[PDB]
């Protein structure tokens, strides 16, 4: 899948 | 012949550190407005179907945690433009350069400040693909990086930097927050389209050989436009327009090789490759140069 | 298979540094740190004086105010000159409030800066290079210098000088030291014959394979004497044991033995790359170092 480039946690 | 990205420094001391929840991305400061892009709000489970306009209206002020260097910035306001928020703080950057915010078109080139937490990693030139991505090396962290030229002492920002295809190439937005293509900020299912060679690119580049003292690639021919565009898009090569035609002029009258015959050097290319040849250090035709790059580095 | 490309240093605590020094009819650019403008020598020459020129003699007929330094709009008055080498150490009255935190290094063939291009003391470009085998640049304004960053510290290793008759650069360290058997005097010079980084290529062959690309991978190992015969066949720089040993951290991440990817090199010379790519190349490419690619691909900051 396309991937939103933030840093998720 | 090299890829040359512009200095970073203008745009360095703009970066931050954007921190909603537990989502951290970079943001870009500006006068007393720091932008980024919205889905910094969302949590691992906003990430197929965010309403971004109900995650918003959820936020206060204070939950925007935003960091340059070791300053932590108060967030007076936010609002949301299309894809990016603009958080309003109560410092203006005194590093703020002279600046404007453009969109650009495929074909055009840019420098890239990769950044993660708010710090850079590094620059690297890049182009807007006819299929409206681009090739950067961008990880986990990297959104919120932008994409600039620095043409006469003013900064133009061009792309922020929103999320990775599953080809690996990158989507972002302009400085309004309007994406590139017709890409959205959702991980649902989506892929760029095939993406094509930037022919009036290519030729600009053929001319910079030719100007750096390579001739061998050139013959006796010429072309019609239409003919040439018939030939090249077999080659998955876009469509030359007499706008990019007329681009090309400048070089054309340094060195007294027609446009129309420089495309027929281009078709022969296309047919023969190479033959274990380079043109400016390449085995490839290069098209991230665009007539203006050129032009400026001869 | 797209997303590793040419990556240069944040230009940034360089840009800062970077001044115009003239003398008489010449300006190039000078490197300002600490309260000492860096700068080469040829400044004092004329293009008539590089035909053959005697730098002690041409700097002694020059006073501090011969120099013109300009640092933007501000004016740096000189308050003394020496030589070291091939690099003119101008003494300012003002220590450059940006001054990184910096040291200088000379570095080996094959290692790789950043380079920023100025022109009359003005940052105009930033690019990546290798210090060829051969002592040359291929690039782009002398006094433009090269370095590296290591996490806040500014490593000086270039300085620009002459322009070759093939378009190379040769250049100094910020000692006044040449790369190359090349000297700054406008005389008949050119490069040795260049040869291949192979410890480069190996790294850029581990970061095709952490991206993806994977084609040229292969059932065979090989021996560092077997691949140096190879090597030394195309023209490619021995591979030694301390080559092999930097190679060891992609060597893990990849779980690819360094010797095993010897073996997908040794075909690709022999063989060529029957119309594929590697990373969007048609070229072996060897400009990026190992830890050039671990950089790259860990996200490494500054
Ligand atoms: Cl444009
Ligand atoms: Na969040
Ligand atoms: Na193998």
């Amino acid at each position: 899948e396309p991937r939103l480039q933030a840093n998720f946690t | 012949f090299r890829k040359m990205a512009f200095p970073s420094g203008k745009v360095e001391g703009c970066m931050v550190q954007v921190t909603c929840g537990t989502t951290t991305l970079n943001g870009l400061w500006l006068d007393d407005v720091v932008y980024c892009p919205r889905h910094v709000i969302c949590t691992s489970e906003d990430m197929l179907n965010p309403n971004y306009e109900d995650l918003l209206i959820r936020k206060s002020n204070h939950n925007f945690l935003v960091q340059a260097g070791n300053v932590q910035l108060r967030v007076i306001g936010h609002s949301m433009q299309n894809c990016v928020l603009k958080l309003k703080v109560d410092t203006a950057n005194p590093k703020t350069p002279k600046y404007k915010f453009v969109r650009i078109q495929p074909g055009q080139t840019f420098s890239v400040l990769a950044c993660y937490n708010g710090s850079p990693s590094g620059v690297y030139q890049c182009a807007m693909r006819p299929n409206f991505t681009i090739k950067g090396s961008f990880l986990n962290g990297s959104a919120g990086s932008v994409g600039f030229n620095i043409d006469y002492d003013c900064v133009s920002f061009c792309y922020m930097h929103h999320m990775e295809l599953p080809t690996g190439v990158h989507a972002g937005t302009d400085l309004e927050g309007n994406f590139y293509g017709p890409f959205v900020d959702r991980q649902t299912a989506q892929a760029a389209g095939t993406d094509t060679t930037i022919t009036v690119n290519v030729l600009a580049w053929l001319y910079a050989a030719v100007i750096n003292g390579d001739r061998w690639f050139l013959n006796r021919f010429t072309t019609t436009l239409n003919d040439f565009n018939l030939v090249a898009m077999k080659y998955n090569y876009e469509p030359l327009t007499q706008d990019h035609v007329d681009i090309l002029g400048p070089l054309s009258a340094q060195t007294g090789i027609a446009v129309l015959d420089m495309c027929a050097s281009l078709k022969e290319l296309l047919q023969n490759g190479m033959n274990g040849r380079t043109i400016l250090g390449s085995a490839l035709l290069e098209d991230e140069f665009t007539p203006f790059d050129v032009v400026r580095q001869c």
